[PDB]
């Protein structure tokens, strides 16, 4: 039933095919809803999707600096089509600091984690995150074992440097007394991308997110 | 009166070849820098590089007028219809030649017109031309509404096209050379069309004592014909 | 920062503006051009191009029978054979031209325009016929002795069977009254009239009955002007 | 009863019949209603509405780079005046990808199709779409078919190598409670305008979208 | 020109819908809209300009259209020989400049409002010639320039 | 990008602003100038 | 092959490519064996004849363990059709 | 100040877009780049 149909490709030169521009595409992260936990809170990896972890993982090591665009939404419940013009807050924590347990936590003045305050009907927030790992280069894959210790044992192919910090998003403005959801988007555009040592392409299905187990098809 | 002679063929004309190089355009080959990045054609300049006069046609005063599509006029005609039929890619240029034999009695004028990627239409209906309505091989085909061509647009506008005029009073021949006409490098000859060669009868054929009924010949040849490799060594 | 301040029309957005923006495949590469052959770089390019008039204005005639005009032993001389009016915009023997066409698409024209008459007797078939000119606000002549006391070429289309008319120049435009609803239409340009000098003369064993066909083109000093919409096909109602 | 009126029409230079100002004009090429299918899709085509049409068939062969700008509108129903400043997300899906069927579908993640994040109160999205096609030029007219099988033979004038693309726009904020329909306005400017082999304009009704049949009057 | 636009509402919160404009310019060679959703909106040949109520007022520069070398202030004459050009002394149809149609693209909403445009006009690269006494007499009507008492 | 703030008046439209608009015709070709007598630069040469 | 897999993340490619073979027999083990390229558009040989009527290379792996073969080009993209739902589908682009 | 104005697509976010942003650790000054070897620069040189 399929038509056989061909064309004269006709096309020259190898810039598409640049390794800035394989890994370097902007590409949703995370997608999380919370109706005002209370807040959003999600360590930063680009092994969410199955789509970028495998793009990814077609190197051993990768060094790029992380574009951040954060497109939040709102949607009302039960009567006007006014949205609210909240203030949102969104604050990047290093590897190296507490992360918030509370709305009204004490770490979101941390004066030294960066912070972004932007409104829900502005252009969306967008911030660079350079390259922050102790190593040269992130590790996709890392055959060995974070210590010694017996509970170090059950953590095979978890590097502690391999993390890439917390992205922790509150609505500033205080409870309103309609119901609301947020609906927050991540988008990471890697820069400056630097890759080495490339790797056979996964064939098989995940089976976690964390230890490169295959299972059946 | 000259000769118009390619390959081992030759016509007998009437020293009106003055020849229309369509859009002043001389049908030359695919050029260096635009082969580089697709597939390498070889050039068989064998014997298809000759004329192929089709079966003469009658003109009569009812007459609408006829059309031939290229290369589906020579797509099962000798050494051109082997390579076609053995080769998937395919790159040429056409010489298109129509000749009228009539008395200084005779009167009437034909409108030969190329038209390229004259896409055929139908007549108060929906659905797009079936596969016989198109591809009607050398025998050609015979317009419906000459007044229209077939598509909806004037004739009276398709002068803009490379044409020639044959006024039996002044001339009996045409000769349109037509370059290769495609958005693409090269093209497959077995289900794409690039030139349609139509010949109107504007003024209608008439006389009194004649013999109601004149013969028109087609020739064409094509020029610079181009195919894939198909013995390019794998060691 | 740049201290900048707002203008009126900031955020506005005009269907003619000029600007740049985003590319959304930045690294896309495309197809590299090759040579194609008929290459348009002006409009003007089409309306310099002969393309037939229909001539035929007699009512009735359908078809092909409006592109030619009969001339037969049965006409006498002298009649009048065909009129066209030299305006692009109004029903005639030019509103089916390229160049009437293409100028639809525009309100101002103004240039030179090329006709052409062609001959589709029989070889020995012969006879005269006067071909005349009327220059903008004069009156179409009526009969054979008018037209030779104007403009005109005596044509004897027995030697030759093509004869070129170089009109001078054709002008017209689209206009509105202000404060009145009345429609105001550009007035007539001017006429090309043919009439018989001789009636026609045919051997025996030739066909009693010729035609004579037209062409008509612009020359290269022709222009157009305010681009506008054809209403050639119409028929939308709500921009569905 | 027509005024018989006339001018001294006075003018000269040539500038304006380019045919780069000729077709260079950005025209409406597509409007659609949906109330919150559920979504816009349509592919990209200089054939929906006839006087572009004519235009465009005037040439045979034209290369042209796209411009887009999406003109959103919003009119409630049942009830006070205020409009919700919703969030919209237009996305180009070229042909070789596949195209989203419902609201939430995996297509919207794509990370390779371009999309756009606009609110309604915001300026008109644009974005410029380059020459995609896999030939040198699209083909206004196409005399063949798409290949030998039997269901290609039904597709004559048919060209798979001329389609443009798909865009597709939705609405990413939820469901509001109130009612409310959305009129999405495409106007099309083509840029870097080239064309050949100009052909007989079109003086006849047309029958179908895809046939140049050609009926009475 | 600058097109200021206000809105107003009837009977009810005072929150001003945020509409969208259109205002489109039709030369004289061009056919004007008749209704609301007319065909002449899309005409894609006729300038038009989208704005929105709570943006910054629209603005476009309409060139000199003019057929002649200028606009007459003054026409002595007729447009043509017919009897209907007869009541229409010193009127020449060369000297219109041209229409301007704006609408509310946005939907039928469900309250009710009233919008009130305002046009501002300022010239550009003025040209003027032949100077004339001012008009010392109230004028009778727009177009012929007619005087009464006073 | 080029960081901006903006100012007071930034989308005031005073009637008395001197700046460049949009052109709504931007080949339209206007029509060519001719001589025309008696121009006037200043509104003084009429009261003398 | 890493070609199909990296090729699968593009749409169009055009090129030439590379082919080798191996025989992994014991030393002594001997025998001829013919390897045939069929240009696109092409029937796929169905017998011996047919494939020694057209590029072929007669490979004895007695001699040697290794053949690599060199195809010229090979084309080919992702196609959807304007106005139809019918799926289109690349042609082939010949065989070995 | 600098009399501007906005233009179509002013707020949008496009997912292709090529803009400079806010560095969140403006002196952070990361780890050197040390040599690791198998550098890849093309796509290309996995399909050959």
């Amino acid at each position: 039933e399929a038509i056989q149909t061909r064309a004269v490709i006709n096309q020259h030169g190898t810039s598409e095919t640049l390794v800035e521009n394989f890994l370097g595409r902007a590409a949703l992260v995370m997608m999380k809803d919370f109706e005002y936990q209370n807040f959003f809170k999600w360590t930063i990896n680009t092994r969410s999707y199955v789509q970028l972890r495998r793009k990814f993982e077609l190197f051993t090591y990768i060094r790029f600096d992380s574009e951040i665009t954060i497109v939040p939404t709102i949607r009302l419940y039960t009567s006007y089509s006014g949205l609210p013009n909240l203030t949102l807050q969104a604050m990047f924590v290093p590897v190296g600091a507490p992360t918030p347990k509370s709305q009204d936590s004490y770490e979101w003045q941390s004066a030294c984690n960066p912070s972004v305050f932007f409104k829900i009907d502005d252009p969306p927030a967008r911030m660079t995150i350079p390259f922050m790992c102790i190593n040269s280069a992130y590790g996709m894959f890392y055959d060995g074992f974070a210590g010694f210790e017996k509970t170090a044992n059950g953590l095979y192919g978890i590097n502690p440097a391999n993390t890439m910090g917390n992205l922790c998003i509150r609505v500033v403005n205080a409870y309103q007394p309609v119901q609301y959801t947020i609906t927050i988007r991540i988008y990471l555009k890697p820069k400056h991308i630097k890759a080495w040592v490339p790797r056979p392409p996964r064939t098989m299905p995940y089976m976690s997110i964390a230890n490169t187990n295959y299972t059946g098809h | 009166v000259l000769q118009l002679k390619l390959g081992n063929s030759a016509i007998v004309t009437q020293e009106a070849a003055n020849m229309c190089c369509a859009y002043g355009e001389w049908p030359s080959y695919l050029p260096d820098n635009e082969a580089t990045a697709i597939d390498k054609p070889t050039q068989p300049e064998t014997s298809t590089d000759r004329f192929y006069t089709l079966k003469s046609v009658k003109w009569e005063g009812t007459s609408t007028g006829w059309w031939w599509k290229l290369p589906d006029a020579l797509n099962q005609t000798g050494m051109f219809g082997q390579n076609v039929q053995y080769h998937y890619l395919y790159r040429s240029g056409f010489l298109c030649h129509v000749q009228c034999n009539a008395t200084k009695f005779h009167q009437g004028a034909l409108l030969v017109v190329a038209i390229p990627e004259h896409q055929l239409g139908k007549y108060n209906t929906g659905t797009s031309a079936s596969f016989d309505d198109v591809m009607k091989g050398k025998t050609g085909g015979v317009f419906t509404h000459p007044y229209v061509l077939d598509d909806g647009t004037s004739l009276a506008c398709s002068l803009i096209f490379p044409h020639q005029w044959i006024n039996l009073r002044t001339n009996n021949s045409a000769t349109i050379m037509l370059p290769w006409m495609n958005c693409a490098p090269m093209d497959f000859a077995l289900r794409h069309n690039q030139w349609t060669l139509a010949i109107i009868p504007v003024v209608p054929l008439n006389t009194s004592g004649g013999t109601t009924m004149v013969p028109i010949t087609v020739s064409i040849a094509p020029m610079c014909c181009e195919f894939n490799g198909l013995r390019n060594a794998i060691t | 920062g740049v201290p900048t301040y707002l203008l009126p029309g900031s955020s506005q957005f005009m269907t003619t503006d000029d600007h740049s923006s985003a590319p959304a495949f930045p690294d896309f590469s495309p197809t590299p051009e090759i040579h194609i052959p008929g290459r348009v770089h002006n409009m003007l390019e089409l309306v310099q191009v002969e393309s037939m008039m229909e001539i035929n204005n007699v009512a009735g005639s359908s078809g092909m029978e409006r592109l030619r005009v009969e001339i037969s032993v049965q006409t006498d001389m002298d009649a009048l054979l065909f009129n066209i009016p030299l305006d692009i915009q109004l029903d005639g023997p030019l509103r089916s031209t390229l160049l009437a066409n293409i100028a639809r698409y525009y309100t101002h024209w103004s240039g030179s325009m090329e006709m052409t008459f062609m001959f589709c007797g029989s070889f020995m078939a012969t006879g005269k016929v006067i071909l005349c000119y009327t220059p903008p606000g004069g009156s179409c002549p009526t009969d054979r002795e008018s037209a030779m006391l104007g403009t005109h070429i005596v044509w004897d289309f027995g030697l030759q069977s093509s004869i070129t008319l170089v009109i001078p120049w054709i002008s017209g435009s689209h206009f509105r009254m202000f404060n009145s609803d009345a429609k105001s239409i550009n007035a007539n340009v001017g006429y090309v009239t043919c009439f018989m000098q001789t009636n026609l003369i045919v051997p025996k064993e030739a066909a009693t009955s010729t035609y004579i066909i037209g062409f008509a083109a612009a020359k290269n000093d022709f222009s157009l002007r305010l681009m506008r919409d054809s209403p050639d096909i119409g028929q939308s109602q709500q921009l569905e």
